[PDB]
């Protein structure tokens, strides 16, 4: 169960995203 | 105006009283007008509620 962290009233009309990786593990993506 | 059960951040200039407990009172919390006995409770609200 996931509690909220943040809400942004920032008005973006989004359609796309990506992650960011740190360098000089795995990740999973699903939809609502 | 946003009306929600989430924490308020804009309020009218109503002066806050002290809190009175174990006694029947006519309360108002952030515009939440009601009437009842306010008392300390073991309901552990999550930090966002
Ligand atoms: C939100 O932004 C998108 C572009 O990022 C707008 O365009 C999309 O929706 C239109 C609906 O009429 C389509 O005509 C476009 O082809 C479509 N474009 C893409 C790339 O998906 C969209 O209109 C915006 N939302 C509103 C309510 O206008």
């Amino acid at each position: 169960a996931l509690e909220p962290l943040v809400d942004l009233p920032i008005g973006i009309n989004i359609t796309r995203f990506q992650t960011l990786l740190a360098l000089h593990a795995a990740y999973y993506v699903g939809y609502l | 105006f946003e009306l929600l059960h989430a924490p308020a951040t804009v309020c009218g200039p109503k002066k806050s009283t002290n809190l009175v407990k174990n006694k029947c009172v006519n309360f108002n919390f952030n515009g939440l007008t009601g009437t009842g006995v306010l008392t300390e409770s073991n309901k552990k609200f999550l930090p966002f509620q």
